[PDB]
């Protein structure tokens, strides 16, 4: 846990399923098992345009928070398979470091504070681009690569 | 009868708009985080009035 | 591959036709047709005052396409036939580094992202200059002293 975080359902790991701050959010193409038992009962709220289930979280992981940031930088990043070179509102990964299955993994910036969530990809040859839900200071906005699809 | 039927499928409707403003006026901030209602729920007083 | 995108019909080159991230160019003061006909199936746009051409780009090549950045700083830029002396808001160059037929050189700085596309050149003896098209704040704009000689 240098910052890791999961979710897995019914043997299939169905990538990660992290904890900003109050809140837990869910992917809402994730469906099923919480990696952490004690969450699957409480009510998530559905924004099927927006593609999530939200959750409120409780204070008995109020030690156990992460913390985000709303500000963009432009650059490169560090997350779990490696490298992402965010570049002209564009995320893209070296090819075939994600896969269908890699859903929900967030994005931490070079300072470990959170500024994305996973929620698919879309191949250009030699990188690919990534689709995901930020924040941009009040808002939450998803932002897309068109020809996504479910990792 | 049936017009007392069709008026309350009017004020059906009323609540129907009601129910679905108030899942829109969650959609921009379910727990998208900043966590803040900037002066939306002290103006509009949509649902769940005691964050801050 | 520096940057190196073309247009090509028939033995004869007509400059270069690039994919600039969400953009494929093809200049459309020239005739002609595709270099390499994968993108010949798809559509274009034609330009009748200002004579460029248009199409969307399919997602399978964009890893390759190259990035803009819309603002204008002095000093020299980067180019097929080398430098390019751009100063006082105005692209120079030494008679005979490009001949008519060189259009569309996509020039960029000296971190290579690009900033305008070559039309024609112009001279009163041996500064030649250099007839554009350019940027502004995210617009196209199509920048042509008189006199110019076209290529």
């Amino acid at each position: 846990n240098d910052c890791i975080f999961e979710v897995k359902h019914e043997g299939k790991v169905m990538g990660y399923a992290c904890l900003v701050g109050d809140k837990v959010m869910k992917p809402a193409h994730v469906k099923g098992t919480i990696d952490n038992a004690d969450l699957a009962k409480l009510a998530f709220k559905r924004s099927s345009k927006y593609d999530l289930e939200c959750a409120q979280i409780p204070v008995h992981m109020k030690s156990d928070a992460s913390k985000f940031t709303h500000e963009k930088p432009e650059g490169y990043y560090n997350w779990h398979h490696g490298a992402v070179q965010y570049s002209g509102g564009r995320f893209t990964i070296p090819t075939g470091a994600g896969k269908p299955g890699d859903s929900g993994r967030p994005i931490f910036d070079n300072k470990g504070r959170v500024v994305a969530i996973v929620l698919g990809g879309a191949n250009e040859g030699a990188r690919t681009a990534l689709s995901v839900v930020t924040w941009n200071k009040d808002i939450v906005t998803k932002i897309t690569p068109e020809g996504a699809e479910e990792w | 009868s049936v017009a007392s039927f069709v008026l309350l499928s009017m004020v059906g409707t009323a609540v129907g708009m009601c129910v679905c403003a108030r899942r829109r006026c969650i959609t921009p901030y379910e727990l998208t985080p900043g966590a803040t209602v900037p002066f939306l729920l002290s103006l509009l007083c949509c649902v769940r009035t005691t964050k801050a």
